[PDB]
DNA sequence: ATCAATATCCACCTGCAGATTCTACCAAAAGTGTATTTGGAAACTGCTCCATCAAAAGGCATGTTCAGCTGAATTCAGCTGAACATGCCTTTTGATGGAGCAGTTTCCAAATACACTTTTGGTAGAATCTGCAGGTGGATATTGA
DNA sequence: TCAATATCCACCTGCAGATTCTACCAAAAGTGTATTTGGAAACTGCTCCATCAAAAGGCATGTTCAGCTGAATTCAGCTGAACATGCCTTTTGATGGAGCAGTTTCCAAATACACTTTTGGTAGAATCTGCAGGTGGATATTGAT
């Protein structure tokens, strides 16, 4: 009976609607707008968690940490593009050593 | 007595710190720096500890990124050694100068 | 009380990786992420509405805003999901 | 207190940045740079604190200050 | 259908600072862009300030803080003086 | 009926306070706008406008022009470090660039 | 009613040279021209993509100056002079 | 028969174009480029004339700025000649790649 | 090229401190059911602009030749910067006490919203005004010989 | 010092572009209720801050040396300069029609409001996972043929 369940979403449609209404974005908010926005946030979230979870499994951790989020993000061209100006606290950087610096 | 050649340990250290995520500046010195700077703008300020930590995360992230760009500049001049002029070029192309 | 997106992030995590957890700090990062993208899409949708002299933000503004904000494939899948959710919602 | 940021700390940061060899002059240069950065951020942070009529700089003040300088920070209250 | 712009005000200010100097239409177009830009930066920062502090009102306090965040140095100090002076004269009636 | 004084004349300003108030009100910045906010904003916009015109006008005078053109605006902005900072990501159409030739490129 | 093709080649070597001159460049490798065409093409694509998105959103068939200004703005390259 | 040395006329041209503000790409070819690209996103689009001009102002401004940065990179490598790797370095540090 | 001989990683182990997940209570949000408004779509429709086409002159793109000087490749050692062993001091970590601030609630005086009615500043052309763009030539620098 | 060029630099005026003039009318301003709100009082527990202390481990220092940087040198082409050719850009006007604005009318969609249900935040308990050290084997680096 929640708007989220009606939309087949985990993310909260009602909260998103209230946040649109209170964010000084516009005088009015249409009914589909928070459904759509919630859907998009949920999708991007699932994408990042999918990759991060893979990295956590490879590191044989059951638990995702910032490092895994950073690995997931920087190794994906599109996520990295989307989050280009973003600093992930405790994420570190990708191991990358310029070829010229290596011996031989 | 055993001695690695200059550069071998450097490479080792690059692998090490690129693999790790911990803060690389010592806490008490950074915090002291933060408070000193803050006094110049407004006085008798307090800090949430997490505020100090945010500042340190931000600064170290900024410096590491700057050093990446600086390194690309050094290599561009066929050098392996970063110099102030590398930093200066990176900061100019970033728009910081 | 302070609200966050944590329980929803955890729900989505259990969907894509049933046996995988998340640290307190990685959850902090996911929350920042959701607030950031929300703010980008919402404020772009607001600008679209204003430019066209509308006082309503509709799913059309959100869709366009997503086309402006997301790169490539990401935008395509986002648009697909949004559309699908709105359709499912409208059906019931 | 800027000298409290030690040479091996700066070296460690450069290492994470992929740097193999470092000129003796870099350390002082890095300090100046770091100082400018911190100044700018803390300036805005304090402005936020003042605006909220507070005497305590919060994580959020720092986050908003970083955001407005085009350097979004995740994990501290975004 | 009419369009509003800042042209006449820009021109008035021009005549104040340089009484015998004119301005081309394209330079006036650039000044109009400038005013609209800075307007949007200040207003949206002020809006953010108000939101952050759980106020529903944008006041001269938000505008001032926004100006201190957006303008460098002396530019901010002089802007703040002008703003302050105008609000006090205005409240006097 | 008292004879109207404009809010601009009340504030001692050239920029239009009433218009600014309406623009704040209809840009969805906040549910409420304080009486002094559009005054302050109009005053700041006016000041920054006067600053750029002052510098630009000087540029036009040094070049013996009575008319300000985009070139003079650009000269004024890029030669003033704080303005250049403020407008760092701004393109001035028909502004050109500052004459600057790297020393190493010159002959000797 | 005449088909537009390969117009990136219309951006000539001497045009590109003039641009580098205004950029303070004294000497230019022969490979720059093609390189510059690629760069310009990417740039124009991104801007025009966003501009047209605004045009489509407004249910218009005409790209306006403002469409372009908004597209540049959204990409962090604020342009003055075209709010006419 | 008179001949300037290579670089003497180049320098003269730098002074010339740095003094002037006119668009350096020919209008009509630029206009065809803009139309070709926009038609590829959506067909039968029209353009306000000033929209094409906004695009040209923006493009030339971007390219000129890029050439400034590229020039600094060439000079950093002890060269007077800009090369593709200079453009690529500048764009990498700009965040464009 | 390969081969002994160290030095340092790196995967793996166990036992628990302690992060995370689970639980259960409860204000606060979300949902619901009606009732009412209203923003904005449709549908005409008059005018702008816009796209294409056309002409014609000359500005400028193009292609070519030739050689100045640049980029690239090389050689060499002085002296910078890395590696390392030592021992001292700064930072970490742990503990305590206290006070200075955020964060909350309640209640009005003050401030803002908003409709209705007047009143005027701002705009769109039209009329008027006038910089400076091009068009000259002569004087001063600069370049390369 | 002299030719060959290029660049200043002052001068001149008519017309494209800028400014001023005019008069309607949209939008501000005045006025008078209606609604909100920000902030003073008076609290109340948390975080911070200040101080104190021990001891670990990381930094500062001095010495030695490997090798990188920068200077010097050399040469083959690449790229700039100069020129003739002739095309295509530039300017400006015509033409026909697509597309925008502008206006009116009227619902599908959005807000408002009163009240009930449902949920998400929060802080301890319960659960279980990283991680601190330690190991031994895996991978490299060094020095020497
Ligand atoms: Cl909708
Ligand atoms: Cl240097
Ligand atoms: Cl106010
Ligand atoms: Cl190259
Ligand atoms: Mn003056
Ligand atoms: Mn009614
Ligand atoms: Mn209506
Ligand atoms: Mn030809
Ligand atoms: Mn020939
Ligand atoms: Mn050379
Ligand atoms: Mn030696
Ligand atoms: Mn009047
Ligand atoms: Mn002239
Ligand atoms: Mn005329
Ligand atoms: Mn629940
Ligand atoms: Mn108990
Ligand atoms: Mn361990």
């Amino acid at each position: 009976k929640t708007r989220s369940s009606r939309a087949g979403l985990q993310f909260p449609v009602g909260r998103v609607h209230r946040l649109l209404r209170k964010g000084n974005y516009s005088e009015r908010v249409g009914a589909g707008a928070p459904v759509y926005l919630a859907a998009v946030l949920e999708y991007l979230t699932a994408e990042i968690l999918e990759l991060a979870g893979n990295a956590a499994r490879d590191n044989k951790k059951t638990r995702i940490i910032p490092r895994h989020l950073q690995l997931a993000i920087r190794n994906d061209e599109e996520l990295n593009k989307l989050l280009g100006r973003v600093t992930i606290a405790q994420g570190g950087v990708l191991p990358n050593i310029q070829a010229v610096l290596l011996p031989k | 007595p055993h001695r690695y050649h200059p550069g071998t340990v450097a490479l080792r250290e690059i692998r090490r710190y690129q693999k790790s995520t911990e803060l690389l500046i010592r806490k008490l010195p950074f915090q002291r720096l933060v408070r000193e700077i803050a006094q110049d703008f407004k006085t008798d300020l307090r800090f949430q500890s997490s505020a100090v930590m945010a500042l340190q995360e931000a600064c170290e992230s900024y410096l590491v990124g700057l050093f990446e760009d600086t390194n690309l500049c050094a290599i561009h001049a066929k050098r392996v050694t970063i110099m102030p002029k590398d930093i200066q070029l990176a900061r100019r192309i970033r728009g910081e100068r | 009380r302070k609200e966050s997106y944590s329980i929803y992030v955890y729900k989505v995590l259990k969907q894509v990786h049933p046996d995988t957890g998340i640290s307190s700090k990685a959850m902090g990062i996911m929350n920042s992420f959701v607030n950031d993208i929300f703010e980008r899409i919402a404020s772009e949708a607001s600008r679209l509405a204003h430019y066209n002299k509308r006082s309503t933000i509709t799913s059309r503004e959100v869709q366009t805003a997503v086309r402006l904000l997301l790169p490539g494939e990401l935008a395509k899948h986002a648009v697909s999901e949004g559309t699908k959710a709105v359709t499912k919602y409208t059906s019931s | 207190n800027i000298q409290g940021i030690t040479k091996p700390a700066i070296r460690r940061l450069a290492r994470r940045g992929g740097v193999k060899r470092i000129s003796g002059l870099i350390y002082e240069e890095t300090r100046g740079v770091l100082k400018v950065f911190l100044e700018n951020v803390i300036r805005d942070a304090v402005t936020y604190t003042e605006h909220a009529k507070r005497k305590t700089v919060t994580a959020m003040d720092v986050v908003y200050a970083l955001k407005r300088q085009g350097r979004t920070l995740y994990g501290f209250g975004g």
